[PDB]
């Protein structure tokens, strides 16, 4: 499931802006 | 129906006063900003909240009230290293001339020889991000009432010609009352036309960003899609290990919805992740009202938002002033400050 997914990928924590 | 056509055009007269007046307020504070109202010293230090490139956000302790605020500590010599002195004097300069209920507060800011401060109303609630992870999703009705603030919050700050860039679970701190208070200014500008810095966090970056086009405020109306759709999903629309792999599902034209969003959120949603400019909401010709009177948003008393006479459905536990519950634990650093002023020129007008 597409939750799972999201759960078992690298960008569940907080979350950094870029700058180019 | 006619009580709600006088009711909804008279609701407008008052809201076009209003934005004129705060346009007025903003334009004396923008073209004349406060400088130095405080000290690092009237302050305890307790706890870091956060952290970003340049330094930190702590909880501090005002010693002649008693009052506890949110201190962001920027090193100035990394500001300048990083090539940042711009977005930095933007942050503090716009916080400082904003005033609306679901945008954080800057009390006092002030600079010594080594760091830039501005100190801040602390929200006890901890970001919007800690609570939709730990409860896997919000439901609609939970979700529109944060949303409903945030449109609002744009119609304010676009009215400003300001462009916010940084919407995110991460941003959106929750007050004692359980409602919004948008933080972290840093990549906020105030702009008339096309801006063209690639900025913003990769899940909610718009199109028109990621293909160097140059760009306006309909960045944030994507922005805002990205957010109703993690709100709602319990996460975001466009995701994957690398950022390339981001960025390429965000400009393929194409969004899969989970089987328990309403056709409403779908199609607000359709609505707002849309890669067409001519046909994005926010960015039409009736503008914010597209998105207002969405079937959505059918439920929502737009006014009743505003003065925040809504029942948040979550309002946080409150264990009494200075606690840090609804906040993660972050490694502590010492403050230090020097005996020489650096980058005194390059800050002058903080
Ligand atoms: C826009 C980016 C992030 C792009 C990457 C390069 N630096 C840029 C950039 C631009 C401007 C900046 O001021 C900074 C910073 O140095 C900086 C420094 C500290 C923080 C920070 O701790 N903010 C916290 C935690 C991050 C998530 N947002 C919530 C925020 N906390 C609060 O603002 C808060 C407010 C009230 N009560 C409690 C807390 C954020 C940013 C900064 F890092």
């Amino acid at each position: 499931t597409t939750y799972a997914d999201f759960i078992a990928s690298g960008r569940t924590g907080r979350r950094n802006a870029i700058h180019d | 129906g006619n009580a709600a056509a006088a009711k909804k055009g008279s609701e407008q007269e008052s809201v076009k006063e209003f934005l004129a007046k705060a346009k007025e307020d903003f334009l004396k504070k923008w073209e004349n900003p406060a400088q130095n109202t405080a000290h690092l010293d009237q302050f305890e230090r307790i706890k870091t909240l956060g952290t970003g490139s340049f330094g930190r956000v702590m909880l501090v302790k005002h010693m002649e009230t008693g009052n506890h605020y949110a201190m962001k500590i920027l090193d100035k010599q990394k500001v300048v290293k990083l090539k940042e002195i711009e977005h930095t004097l933007n942050e503090k300069r716009i916080l400082q001339a904003v005033n609306f209920p679901f945008l954080v507060k800057l009390e006092f800011s002030f600079k010594d020889n080594s760091n830039l401060y501005m100190v801040m109303e602390y929200a006890p609630g901890g970001e919007m991000f800690s609570h939709l992870r730990r409860i896997g999703r919000f439901s609609e009705p939970h979700a529109r009432f944060y949303a409903a603030q945030i449109v609002l919050t744009f119609e304010y700050l676009h009215s400003l010609d300001l462009i916010y860039r940084d919407l995110k679970p991460e941003n959106l701190m929750i007050d004692q009352q359980g409602y919004i208070q948008v933080t972290d200014f840093g990549l906020a500008k105030r702009v008339k036309g096309r801006t063209w810095t690639l900025c913003g966090t990769p899940e909610y970056l718009a199109p028109e960003i990621i293909l160097s086009k140059g760009y306006n405020k309909a960045v944030d109306w994507w922005a805002l899609g990205v957010l109703i759709y993690e709100m709602a999903a319990g996460y975001p629309p466009f995701f994957a290990d690398q950022p390339i792999q981001i960025y390429e599902k965000i400009v393929s034209g194409k969004v899969r919805f989970p089987s328990h969003f309403s056709s409403d959120l779908k199609d607000l949603l359709r609505n707002l992740l849309q890669v067409d400019l001519t046909k994005r909401f926010g960015n039409l010709k009736n503008g914010v009202n597209d998105i207002k009177n969405h079937k959505w948003f059918a439920t929502t008393d737009w006014i009743a938002i505003y003065q925040r006479k809504v029942e948040a459905p979550f309002i946080p536990k409150f264990k009494g002033p200075g606690d840090t519950s609804n906040f993660d634990d972050y490694e502590e650093e010492e403050i230090r400050v020097s005996i020489n002023e650096k980058c005194g020129k390059e800050f002058s007008e903080f």
